[PDB]
RNA sequence: CAGCGAAGGAUUUGGUGGAUUACUAGCUAAUAGCAAUCUA
């Protein structure tokens, strides 16, 4: 479904995932185009940065791939698209319902094939633009001229030609007249790889048993044979250096580099990517370069150099092994658990079930690596227990960061599959901590969580039992024993006061350090599962298993909110950093956002993979989730850090629903109001004739006047006059044209009676009053005890009269605060 | 409580860029550091920017719509903020140094200038949510042969203008279907050409060099192109022209040289206008409104802007800030002006409700170490390196008392009786605590004791015992007055900097050299307890040193440190980009704040990066000193939970804005903001009343505190009971200073402090910061007003109770 | 080699030199066992440094005390002083400097002359 | 129901310690015999003049406690009352001799009355600290004086004294010694039972206070 | 200044109509801010 | 001496590769050509 909170912003720390990639240059450059489930991905190859992704996903999951120059030509469940930059210059939709299988890119023809020996071409309509844009006939491979398609190309120096590739033949066209031309002879097995040759006119194709035919089209013969043993061959290469080198990669993990000019082995290459993944999906060389890209189904891109010879003299002849080079990889498997590392929203970590532990980089991803497991030695005398052949870790279930003494001493904990002990580890030199911090009661370690002081561990085992550890010799301190089932979270203050146990029995234990007595004990109605302290506002949302979300605040025990509305069980919480909201993804497929004030539910999305992990960022900006398939990590922006958002109870007035109030003008006509705006107006009204004489270097109103005169009412008139600049306002008001009658003079005085008859802007109609007096109030003093001027006069101040609760309020309030904050 | 964002910059209010106004007449984005600051002119504020560049920015710009500027700094990585949420975007990685960069009147397309060539490209949506890479490249032109200088556009959004440090000026089509309608060149200047502009139609095409030529191209005759029909001049001699702009509408040009003088001309006549100056430094930069009322000058080296009104000639705002020199800090009494001791010696007085200085005083010779506020508001007292410690009068802004020595000693630290009777100061060189009666001028006394430098003072605001503070390793108390003279002693592990005692005069926390900050109190000598603050303050690795971050030891301590002003916190600052702060009860951290996070300045990283390492020699030192990051004095406000602090890009200042946080009061299920907002329509207003702090939700407090009726507020303020009472009077206090309802507000605090005064009476440490505020709400809008509407009253009294007429 | 720290202690004109090492907890002024110390009478003044925090944290290191100079309660009060800043010392570097500062609480919160001797007198009036 | 483990290995060190000491570490008792909570300053006036609430192990404290005024009212009071016992010309200097003789004291308090001797002594200190006294004021140099009230620091003070120097004067050439001596008067002033020295000049001075009020 | 900059830690910086005086004193808009006394 | 302890344990040190700033592709005469060539 569509959102209103968070929008999904990228799919970080997944590099590709089977789909065989391709290459392209630009220059002396060489860029890589890699699959990667949905969109694709577009590094460099020469330090191997990311460059571009795409902007938008693809409708169904890209199934092939190519590139020319600048452009690279998706395709999926119907159409190609071509693109530039990673961003879609053109669609192009197939004349079928049949799913797209193969592409080439050769001159003007683009060559596109479904799965059912179908093949659109396409024409540039002007043979100058950039990109195949118009349809220009459609081939169909018949049953009795081959088999299904597996591959298809153009070879190089061929008059508008086109290779398919078949499982049982392969098979020539002219793409003009859309006419066959040569069918190969008969292939006893299938195929499943073809690639070019750099030398004229052959091509190298590989079968399922595991050889190697290079035909000569030309000839329509085979020149050579290399012969395997039972391997599944997957995809070739060749050297283009000069050196003639070929290279095939068989999905069994090889990687067989052959020579050609004395048909030898060079090196064999095992288990260079992981056989149950695909093994190698696709290797290829760099042409005139002498450097291996190799990708796998395991979410890993490797680059292999050849280096030069040691031979001087005898040259081609010894050949140095290929090194390994730069390489970019995320776990293969879908990741366990998911934690932020520092408040800066830079590093994450990941714990996947293929048992590897990664510090991605949400930057900028090349920073992303894997933590390392090797063991810091025991300087008191024993030997590293365990076995002898280093495998990966057991699984890991449970973590916790605190970067507050952050590689001055072991850093964070984690908490593994069904293993007695809970070691830990360092985040800044990224590799395994000296301890293993056991649980001494046997049950298995389920809840970790450390001080934010950065110095003790608390381990959760699961017969009920919390042993606390020092991280900075990993010694025991103390065994908190309350509990009589599983420990499932633990938490600690942000001042080290109280402690909160939270078990499987309902039962949430309120201590506290320093006097290792405890102070509350209660009681829920449900299993619990999961435990977020919110550590700044001590508030802290428990799971439950009568599906609720229990928010309890940890000083005064009581249950404060209570979130209802799951189907199933919740997988995950976190706190939003300010502590509003509680994002909880559950097993219905949905994540749901609550807002604890008003205990509502926001919004739920439905996401189609059921999310396991919830993690919002230290600073309220990504909201990163883990689901039950895809290698990858999927962060989301809240919109609602830009926008405010509202604040409304779905299934399936507006001031307090955008949280937000603003001040009404006045409460009552009874009461005062000053200005809205800025208090230092007073201020610059009252002596901008001296502001200016300092900071100098060594008409409509009077119309509005007598309108509002004669309409008897000045309110428009005040409307005009309170709101602008003051310069404007004292060179208007010294200049009033008053001479026999001062009529205009006694509109003004009424007005500003008016004004402040209201109650309203009263410091602003007292500093007009202020301002007239002292522009022209010798004129008034003058003829004083005229009629006109006199009643205006009168009047005014017995409407003036009014203003002297004010400085009674005043000097009341001043005085008695003075006297109670002396005396 | 203790989520202090960063609030506002004080100080430096301009270093390095170029100024620009939005498009309302309101708001000016100064390239303070760093960060942006934003100067709101006519309601009189200020803020910065949260986000932080990692050099100096160098290039501002926001779209016409106001929406959203970007900021480039020494190497182009520009960052994009949404500018009416404050927030950041996106960032990009620009290669080369840029040097301008403007977006179209149209705002759909900003092009820059990097390095030789020019780039549109189209921008990003407010509307349109946060892409992975929103920006999309137009085009990139290359037609220059040196770096392009500055950059202009059409009165609408299609040729674009740019011109370099290469002779010639050219012009550009923005589509590729109006190449024939601009694409020459101008040549013909003799050196920079810096300004090229259109007329308000665009047929006159103003271009303007380096030396003070002005040239005036026209589409005219001897098929035709571009004549260049007038060489206007400027002649100021030694003074090559520096920064160029010309409002196209009013026809104004404006011209900053290198003389640190500045002109405006009437351009399409040639008249001139203004020629005046701001300095013997060059204004680095002029930019103006879209309404040509103002213009706003830059000069770069002694830090300094100035908007300026040229129809009636009356300066918006001028001001002036330092560089590095920040060496001291002071809040008034009322939380409401600052006071910044600035090492060249100078004490410029800042406010917080604006950003501006107001006064400086420019007294001293060499430095000033230290200040602090004194007698009831308006005293402040200031100690040199001169040998002075002087007061200052802050309501006639003058000096009016200087206390020496007897042989011209550098003074380092100062404390102040709180009754304003003595004022002691102290020496790196002379071992002895200088004490001056300030009613009489001449030298009390020099008591002494010590046998290094005193490193800090204090007075305790109650008991009026003194506490030093020396390189002993001695902290030391003195009961000075009462017949007595009575000192007492007290041992320190290593030797000690940073004194500063609670509000309560009970006890005092002491900075030591080894990482660890102690409390002592003084009625007994006995050690409360300690804080070990070392191991988590992160001390930069610098450019020159030939140690790791973790074995150095330039800044593994602290040397400012403050309480606040319950008692209950210990801010803390010194040498290294960290201010922390404890609690401590509790004794334990709870946040810490890095300063900077520019390697512009030297100490910031902890770890290096390893390329710019060579054979020999790092890669910066090679020039074509870095200062180093200090905080050097840090205090708590009086009237906030905010905090400033003075580091070497002047006054950081942090704060609280419980507007965003949940920050609930032992609230249950029952209570929520539907429940209060229908407990008011139903009007039990005590219980909406204590059911919204209970939420702690400050809009739901204004709300029921608007929607309260007047004639109740006695009852209401009767029945609140005693634990909400810091709550409301701090509310009272920081939501009247800037409202506008006076005498609903003061209905309520006198019937606040009318029906629970005595509670207050013996409390007072309990409403400290509570009702400070509500007395700088009093004595800083309420009795000016009722001092204007006396003067009414008294005036037209006279005026009608006298008479006259001759 | 072998994990060891050596502090001081200093009343009056005693002076006493503590060698803290890891050890099986054994406490001995010069060879003498930590029980058989005179006068008889401050023998809880030498052990309140062993006494206040619990032998478990001495459970580990053993501790080797000369004094010289001094009468007797200037002698008691070095070897407590010693004692004391050698075991949080010992805990200061090879062990957890939490441990370290809850020792320094402890010690502190007791007297800080079980820390620091009070050296610096008289006062000329 | 609940329980803290901190300990993990049992008190096995090299030099075996003796049990009562380390039976003494849980919790400190002056003496290693009388634990210094649930003693209680009965009057009121005194509480936070007399120091109960910081438990020793002897009473040799080597504090600073003459160099502010009132800080003398924060050392405790069992050394409070040894140091004014080493007062006399004989015997100054010789406090390890006088924190053993109050030692065989109030270990002697408690075989007679068991309570525990520190409560015996503060409740003694508090029933002995005179309420009133006078001052010979001049009045032309006549019979002159007046009644005035005493602060609580010259009340302990006084008490302290008074229960000091009785216990000398009455063991000066009797069989008993000092420790028993002090332990009989220090039991009669707990009783206020007015049989004692510093109770009778107590009622004493009172008396005179009142008759000159 | 150039012999205190060099003795020191911490790094040191360093006709029209007006040079318009940037850093003026005694501004909260004052004229008589001579004491009575003074006049 | 002990124990720890899955077909070895524990150290010294070189080289390469990845980070150490926030990831929009190369070149040129740049509204285009190149990437096999800017020459007629």
């Amino acid at each position: 479904k569509n959102s209103k909170i968070f929008s999904p912003f990228r799919i970080i720390g997944n590099v590709s995932n089977g789909v065989p990639f391709a290459t392209g240059t630009l220059g002396s450059t060489f860029y890589i185009v890699t699959c990667v489930g949905k969109t694709f991905q577009i590094y460099d190859a020469n330090t191997l940065h990311l460059l571009f992704v795409s902007e938008k996903e693809t409708p169904s999951s890209i199934v092939a791939l190519s590139a020319h120059f600048h452009y690279v030509y998706a395709a999926y469940e119907n159409k190609v698209g071509i693109y530039k930059r990673g961003i879609e210059e053109h669609l192009l939709e197939l004349e079928t319902d049949a799913n797209v299988e193969h592409l080439c890119i050769f001159g003007d023809y683009l060559c596109a094939s479904t799965d059912d020996n179908s093949i659109f071409i396409y024409k540039k309509s002007d043979p100058q633009d950039k990109y195949p844009s118009e349809f220009y006939t459609k081939l169909t491979v018949t049953e009795i001229q081959g088999g299904e398609i597996v591959s298809l190309q153009h070879l190089a120096t061929y008059l508008n030609k086109l290779t398919v590739v078949t499982k049982s033949n392969v098979l020539l066209f002219n793409v003009r007249t859309g006419k066959l031309v040569f069918t190969s002879n008969e292939f006893p097995d299938q195929i499943t790889t073809a690639e070019p040759a750099p030398v004229l006119d052959i091509i190298a194709l590989g079968t399922v048993t595991g050889e190697v035919i290079m035909f000569n089209m030309r000839k329509g013969k085979r020149i050579r044979t290399i012969k395997i043993p039972q391997s599944r061959i997957s995809s070739l290469s060749f050297r283009t250096d000069g050196s003639s080198h070929l290279s095939v990669g068989t999905s069994s993990g090889d990687l067989i580099f052959y020579d050609l000019d004395r048909r030898s082995r060079i090196h064999v290459l095992k288990n260079i990517h992981r056989e149950s993944y695909g093994g190698v999906t696709q290797a290829t060389f760099l042409n005139g370069q002498p450097i291996i890209v190799t990708s796998g189904g395991d979410n890993s891109l490797k680059e292999y150099v050849f280096d030069p010879s040691l031979s001087q003299g005898s040259g081609d002849v010894v050949v140095q092994p290929p090194r390994y080079l730069r390489s970019r990889g995320g776990h293969s498997q879908p990741p366990s658990y998911i934690a932020f590392a520092d408040s800066q929203s830079h590093f994450m970590l990941s714990a996947s079930k293929d048992r590897s532990l990664w510090s991605f980089s949400l930057r900028k991803d090349a920073q992303s690596q894997e933590m390392s497991q090797r063991l810091h030695k025991k300087q008191d005398g024993g030997r590293v227990g365990g076995s002898t052949i280093k495998s990966k870790f057991p699984e890991i279930v449970a973590l916790a960061i605190e970067n507050a003494r952050i590689g001055e001493w072991e850093n964070i904990i984690t908490a593994h599959k069904d293993e007695k002990f809970a070691r830990t580890w360092d985040m800044r030199n990224k590799r395994v901590g000296r301890w293993t911090f056991d649980t001494t009661d046997d049950g298995f370690v389920k809840s970790v969580a450390m001080s934010q002081c950065g110095n003790f561990g608390f381990i959760g085992s699961s017969n009920g039992s919390i042993t606390i550890y020092n991280m900075q010799s990993g010694i025991l301190r103390k065994k908190y024993k309350l509990h009589k089932r599983a420990v499932t979270g633990i938490s600690l203050d942000g001042m080290n006061r109280k402690m909160v146990s939270c078990g499987l029995d309902g039962i949430v234990g309120f201590y506290d350090f320093n006097k290792s007595t405890l102070l509350g004990k209660l009681k829920l109605d449900a299993p619990i599962t999961a435990m977020v302290y919110h550590r700044s506002s001590d508030l802290f949302a428990l799971a439950l298993d009568d599906l609720s979300i229990v928010v309890i605040d940890a000083v005064t025990q009581r249950v404060v909110r209570q979130l209802w509305g799951h189907s199933n069980r919740i997988t995950a919480f976190d706190f939003s950093p300010e502590g509003r909201w509680i994002v909880s993804a559950s097993l219905d497929s949905t994540i749901r956002t609550w807002d604890l004030p008003t205990g509502g539910c926001i919004d739920g999305i439905i996401v189609d993979n059921v999310a396991t992990n919830v993690k919002f960022s230290p600073n309220g900006d990504l909201l990163a989730t883990t689901h039950v398939t895809g290698n990858g990590i999927c962060i989301w922006t809240n919109r609602a850090q830009f926008k405010t958002v509202s604040t409304r109870t779905i299934d399936e007035l507006n001031d307090i629903d955008f949280n937000t109030y603003t001040s009404l003008e006045q409460i009552d006509k009874e009461l005062l109001t000053l200005s809205i705006g800025p208090r230092s107006k007073m201020n610059t009204l009252l002596h901008l004739d001296v502001i200016r004489k300092r900071s100098k270097p060594k008409s409509h109103f009077t119309k509005q006047l007598r309108e509002g005169s004669q309409s008897k009412d000045y309110s428009s008139l005040l409307a005009t006059l309170i709101n602008f600049s003051p310069a404007a306002v004292d060179l208007e008001i010294r200049s009033l044209n008053s001479f026999e009658p001062f009529d205009e003079i006694v509109w003004f005085i009424d007005a500003l009676t008016q004004g402040l008859k209201s109650n309203k802007n009263f410091e602003l109609y007292e500093t007009f009053m202020s301002l007239l007096f002292k522009a022209h109030g010798d004129v008034i003093h003058a003829n004083n005890k005229n009629q006109d001027i006199a009643s205006a006069l009168q009047n005014w101040e017995d409407v003036h009269k009014k203003e002297d609760r004010l400085d009674d309020l005043v000097k009341f309030c001043m005085g008695v605060a003075a006297f109670v904050t002396t005396a | 409580k203790s989520d202090f964002k960063f609030s506002n910059l004080l100080g430096t209010v301009y270093r390095q860029g170029n100024i620009t106004f939005s498009d309302d007449g309101k708001q000016l984005l100064s390239p303070v550091g760093n960060r942006v600051s934003v100067f709101d002119l006519i309601n009189n504020k200020s803020f910065t920017f949260e986000y932080e560049h990692r050099k100096n920015i160098a290039a501002i710009d926001l779209n016409k719509q106001g929406t959203l500027l970007i900021s480039i700094d020494e190497d182009g990585r520009a960052i994009l903020v949404n500018f009416k949420a404050r927030n950041v975007l996106h960032h990009f990685n620009f290669k080369e140094k840029c040097s301008a960069v403007k977006f179209s009147p149209d705002g759909r397309l900003f092009a820059l200038a990097s390095g030789r060539f020019l780039q549109i490209w189209k921008t990003p949506d407010v509307n349109k949510d946060r892409q992975f890479a929103p920006f999309v490249r137009h085009r990139v032109h290359a037609g220059h042969f040196q770096d392009i200088t500055s950059l202009t556009w059409s009165q609408d959004s299609r040729f674009i203008l740019t011109t370099s440090k290469d002779l010639s000026a050219k012009i550009w089509s923005v589509d590729s279907e109006e190449k024939n309608l601009a694409a020459t060149t101008f040549n013909g200047h003799r050196d920079y050409v810096m300004g090229a502009f259109f007329s308000h139609d665009q047929e006159k095409i103003y271009t303007v060099s380096k030396d003070g030529a002005v040239f005036v191209w026209e589409f005219t005759k001897r098929k035709y192109s571009w004549r260049i029909t007038k060489k206007h001049f400027f002649y100021a001699n030694q003074a090559k022209v520096k920064c160029v702009t010309f409002h196209p509408a009013t026809r104004l040009l404006a011209v900053g040289f290198t003389s640190g003088e500045f002109r405006l001309y009437d351009l399409p006549d040639f008249t001139l206008i203004q020629q005046l100056s701001m300095g013997q430094n060059p204004v680095n930069t002029v930019s103006v409104n879209q309404t040509g009322e103002w213009l706003a000058f830059g000069s770069s080296k002694l830090g300094q802007l100035l908007v300026y009104e040229w129809q009636s000639e009356s300066y918006i705002l001028k001001q002036q800030g330092h560089f590095d020199s920040t060496n001291s800090l002071a809040y008034s009494p009322d939380g409401s002006r600052v006071v910044t001791a600035s090492e060249d010696g100078k004490i410029k007085v800042w406010d917080i409700t604006s950003g501006f200085c107001l006064a400086t005083f420019e007294e001293h010779t060499s430095s000033v170490t230290a200040v602090q506020f004194a007698k009831r508001g308006q005293v402040m007292f200031s100690s040199s390196l001169d040998g002075t410690v002087r007061a200052w009068d802050l309501i006639r802004y003058r000096n009016f008392r200087t206390f020496t020595g007897t042989e011209r000693i550098q003074f380092n630290c100062l404390a102040v009786d709180p009754s304003g009777e003595v004022v002691c100061a102290g020496s790196l060189d002379n071992f002895d605590i200088h004490v001056w009666s300030v009613q009489t001028g001449q030298l009390l006394d020099a008591l002494s004791g010590h046998e290094g430098p005193v490193s800090c003072l204090s007075f305790s605001q109650e008991n009026s015992v003194l506490a030093s503070a020396s390189w002993d390793k001695t902290i030391r108390i003195w009961s000075i007055f009462g017949r007595s003279q009575q000192v007492e002693p007290i041992e320190v592990y290593s030797d000690v900097l940073a004194l500063s005692m609670r509000p309560d005069g009970k006890e005092v926390a002491v900075s030591t050299l080894k990482g660890q900050i102690s409390i002592f109190n003084i009625e007994d000598a006995k050690q409360v307890g300690n804080i070990d603050c070392r191991k988590d303050i992160i001390s930069g690795r610098f450019n020159q040193d030939r140690f790791t971050a973790k074995n150095s030891e330039r800044s593994k301590f602290f040397t400012t440190i403050h309480y606040s002003f319950d008692g209950m916190a210990i801010v803390a600052g010194g040498n290294n980009n960290s201010i922390c702060l404890y609690d401590v009860p509790n004794e334990v951290l709870l946040k810490r704040f890095i300063v900077s996070r520019n390697m512009a300045l030297n100490g910031t990283l902890e770890f290096l990066n390893s390329k710019k390492m060579t054979e020999a020699g790092s890669l910066d030192l090679i020039d074509d000193m870095r200062p180093e990051v200090r905080v050097t004095s840090v205090q708590f406000s009086p009237t906030a939970n905010a905090f400033a602090a003075a580091s070497t890009e002047g006054l950081l200042i942090y704060s609280t804005n419980d507007t965003i946080l949940f920050d609930p009061f032992d609230l249950d299920v029952d209570v929520t903001p539907h429940s209060t907002v229908e407990a008011l329509r139903e009007k039990q207003f005590l219980n909406a009343l204590v059911m919204a702090f209970r939420l702690n939700e400050e809009y739901l407090i204004n709300k029921v505190y608007e929607a309260i009726p007047i004639k109740e507020i006695p009852l209401v303020a009767s029945n609140i009971p005693a634990i909400y009472l810091p709550r409301i009077l701090k509310f009272i206090g920081d939501f009247a200073i800037e409202s506008q309802h006076i005498e609903f507000n003061l209905i309520w605090i006198k019937a606040l402090l009318s029906a629970s005064g005595g509670y207050i009476n013996e409390h007072k440490y309990l409403f400290s910061t509570a009702m400070r505020s509500i007395q700088r709400f009093i004595v800083r809008v309420a009795k000016e007003v009722v001092n204007t509407t006396t003067d009414n009253k008294y005036t037209y009294r006279f005026l009608v109770s006298t008479d006259g007429s001759m | 080699a072998v994990p060891s720290v050596q502090t001081f202690g200093k009343k009056k004109s005693a002076t006493a030199v503590a060698h803290v090492k890891a050890g099986k907890g054994l406490i001995k002024v010069n060879g003498s066992p930590i029980t058989l110390v005179e006068p008889e009478i401050l023998r809880f003044k030498v052990y309140e440094p062993l006494l206040l925090v619990g032998l478990d944290k001495f459970s580990n290191i053993d501790i080797r005390v000369r004094v010289t100079g001094g009468g007797h309660v200037s002698q008691v009060y070095a070897i407590r002083q010693a004692i004391a800043k050698g075991l949080v010392a010992y805990h200061q570097k090879y062990v957890d400097e939490q441990s370290k500062n809850e020792l320094k609480k402890a010690f502190t919160s007791y007297d800080r002359t079980l820390l620091i001797a009070d050296s610096r007198r008289p006062e000329p009036k | 129901d609940f329980e803290v483990v901190e300990e993990f290995t049992p008190v096995v060190l090299a030099t075996p310690i003796p049990e009562e000491v380390q039976q003494a570490q849980t919790e400190i008792k002056l003496f290693n015999k009388w634990s210094f909570e649930e003693v209680e300053v009965k009057d009121a006036s005194l509480v936070d003049y007399v120091q109960v609430r910081q438990p020793i192990f002897v009473a040799h404290t080597a504090g600073r406690y003459a160099n502010k005024r009132f800080r003398k009212a924060q050392c405790p009071i069992i050394e409070r009352l040894t140091n004014s016992l080493m007062m006399n010309g004989r015997n100054n200097g010789k406090k390890l001799k006088a924190v053993r003789i109050i030692k065989h004291t109030l270990d002697i308090i408690n075989v007679l009355t068991d309570q525990n001797p520190i409560q015996v002594v503060v409740d003694a200190i508090t029933n002995t600290g005179p309420r009133e006294d006078t001052t010979r004021v001049g009045g032309g140099g006549a019979a002159r004086r007046q009644a005035v009230d005493v602060s609580p620091l010259r009340r302990v003070n006084q008490a302290i004294a008074l229960l000091t120097i009785g216990a000398r004067e009455a063991a000066f050439r009797n069989i008993k010694t000092i420790a028993e001596t002090l332990a009989e008067e220090l039991i009669n002033a707990a009783k206020g039972s007015s049989t004692s020295y510093a109770i009778k000049k107590k009622d004493e001075l009172e008396r005179v206070a009142k008759s000159n009020r | 200044y150039k012999l205190d900059v060099l003795s020191s830690v911490h790094f040191v910086p360093k006709t029209p109509t007006i040079s318009m005086e940037d850093a003026q004193p005694l501004y909260m808009s004052n004229a008589s801010s001579l004491a009575p006394q003074e006049i």
